[PDB]
């Protein structure tokens, strides 16, 4: 909300990135394990 | 004395480019190797 | 007072200024102390041809040419070197880029993104609005009065 | 918006440049932040149909 | 009451003697005129920030440049790029997709490859 | 609402910004707490005094905010490398760390 | 520029204590940043206002400087406690800890 | 140029106009005589705590 001087700026990590970040992170340990933080 | 030559040569500004000139010491200082302002 | 520096160059370009950076070094400073708002080059030309009476017969130019820049109040980030000799100076308002020079403090960036300055939009008019008068006092009443 | 203003505020130094500074640096932060805990998967994987 | 910003007619309401108001801060946000006594709006008109955008001067002298949080209908003119941090000027979007490298916000990152600055 | 450890930090930041911009309320002890005022009926001499007053007041109300907001990042950092020790520790592996 | 985070701290450091100097130069409001100037050029009476607003913008300006250092040596420690636990966990054993 | 330290000569060069010296942070670093046209140092004279 910008009134004077004050200025949001945006986070380079979109909320769709996020949600894409999580959801790699989530369908990772369902199909693999603990294998895929750790080497292929 | 005083002649006068310029009879009617009245051409328009001729302008070329003068690239990275014109840069004098503006100051009694010595410095050495530092980027001043 | 009145200042001059001067540098003189041996050069090879064809016609103009050459490229390389060089640094002016002052010769005078005159505590003159007048005003100066305008000046002219004085050149030396040869006697070619008499003719009886015009005076301005046979002066011929020789061959040169000279050039006038003017100073502007800018900021320029100078190059120092160990001796005390400057060798480069980059603009802060030439572009965004001689701004991030200036804005960084030093002759090479490196990739990213750097904040230089900010942007104001500007007004253009000035509308004053005063009370013009719309039911006005009765001063019609008392200086055209038919009967005093 | 104000010149009469900045000119003597000029008179205090680098106080604006320094809370910009500042300012900038925990701004940055906060990326960094996100980017340590989602982003520590290399690909992106998909559970099948 | 001097004053600097944009003016519009205000859809907001006075009572028949009102003169000003201010939702905030001591700064009006409407004025009565003196002799329409017609209301109007007070808002200021846009700012932001300037960034600009370099490869490294060691491999380019090319810069994108961003300012932030304008729809710059009212800034050049080098494919300029509208998103949500502002918009580029300099730079030319590009449908594919790649890893970021130098972030501008809002999931769009500039790279400098075969010609000038791609986002 | 069992989501306040995130709405706390919104409603901190909105509150800090809120104070931020009620400051600019706040004369300091100047005749006025409008610049334009100060500047429309003053001769620059004895406006000077009066408008670094202003100046004074809302320098330091400024650092104030960035210097609680840098205490409150150095806060919100620890609680996001908690968040990505948790992520590598128990989302990539199974953790024997007692609760 | 492998040794980035350690070369920041450095860099920081530097700028911070430079921007302690270069606050040296200035007026603050006063007539000259220079303090035996105001008393060479004003008597007793008149240079004590002067010399007052430089102290209150030194002091300032100082108060600033260590407020910040205050805060850059919490993450300092922090990464120094991190490192302590790395070498214990990591160096003197082989840890579980996934990342 | 009022100021304190101790002065030894300077071997370094000014231009024929110059004055003094300067080093980054705007501190006067080497100065010039101006009846002998001589180049000197400066550095503070010791402080510490104890």
């Amino acid at each position: 909300q910008k009134f004077n001087g004050l200025t949001v700026l945006p986070p380079l990590l979109t909320d769709e990135m996020i949600a894409q970040y999580t959801s790699a992170l989530l369908a990772g340990t369902i199909t693999s394990g603990w294998t895929f933080g750790a080497g292929p | 004395q005083c002649v006068n030559l310029t009879t009617r040569t009245q051409l328009p500004p001729a302008y070329t480019n003068s690239f990275t000139r014109g840069v004098y010491y503006p100051d009694k200082v010595f410095r050495s190797s530092v980027l001043h302002s | 007072y009145f200042k001059i520096y001067s540098k003189h160059t041996p050069i090879n370009l064809v016609r103009d200024l050459p490229q390389g950076f060089s640094a002016l070094e002052p010769l005078v400073d005159l505590p003159i102390g007048i005003n100066i708002t305008r000046f002219q080059t004085l050149l030396a030309l040869h006697r070619s041809y008499l003719t009886p009476g015009d005076s301005s017969s046979g002066w011929t130019a020789g061959a040169a040419a000279y050039y006038v820049g003017y100073l502007q109040p800018r900021t320029f980030l100078l190059k120092y070197n160990e001796n005390g000799t400057i060798t480069d100076a980059v603009d802060c308002a030439l572009d965004p880029l001689s701004e991030t020079k200036c804005t960084l403090k030093s002759f090479t960036v490196e990739k990213g993104i750097y904040q230089t300055s900010n942007f104001r939009v500007q007004p253009t008019e000035s509308i004053v609005r005063f009370p013009n008068i719309t039911n006005l006092c009765p001063f019609g009443e008392v200086f055209n009065a038919t009967r005093f | 918006d104000s010149t009469e203003c900045s000119n003597l505020l000029l008179q205090y130094g680098s106080f604006c440049t320094q809370l910009n500074r500042a300012l900038t640096g925990i701004a940055v932060e906060q990326d960094k932040n996100t980017q340590e805990v989602f982003a520590q998967v290399k690909q992106i994987y998909k559970t099948p149909p | 009451l001097t004053g600097t910003g944009v003016l519009t007619e205000s859809n907001k309401k006075f009572l028949p003697f009102q003169q000003f108001g201010r939702d905030i801060a001591d700064t009006t946000d409407a004025v009565r005129d003196p002799q329409t006594l017609e209301i109007l709006d007070i808002t200021p008109c846009s700012f932001g920030g300037v960034s600009v955008i370099t490869p490294g001067t060691n491999t380019s002298n090319q810069v994108a440049v961003l300012y932030q949080d304008v729809n710059c209908t009212e800034v050049t003119g080098s494919n300029v790029f509208q998103t949500r941090a502002g918009c580029l000027i300099g730079a030319e979007h590009v449908n594919n997709s790649y890893e970021c490298d130098i972030p501008i916000g809002a999931g769009i990152c500039a790279s400098y490859q075969t010609q000038s600055i791609i986002a | 609402s069992a989501l306040g450890k995130l709405q706390d930090v919104v409603n901190q930041n909105a509150q800090a910004l809120n104070t931020l911009v009620k400051q600019l309320s706040s004369n300091f002890g100047a005749i006025s707490s409008v610049l334009n005022d100060i500047l429309s009926r003053l001769d620059p001499p004895e406006a000077e005094v009066q408008i670094d007053r202003l100046i004074t007041g809302r320098l330091q109300s400024l650092q104030t905010y960035v210097t609680q907001q840098l205490i409150r990042a150095a806060e919100i950092r620890a609680s996001a490398n908690l968040a990505a020790t948790k992520m590598s520790e128990c989302v990539l592996g199974q953790s024997k760390r007692v609760d």
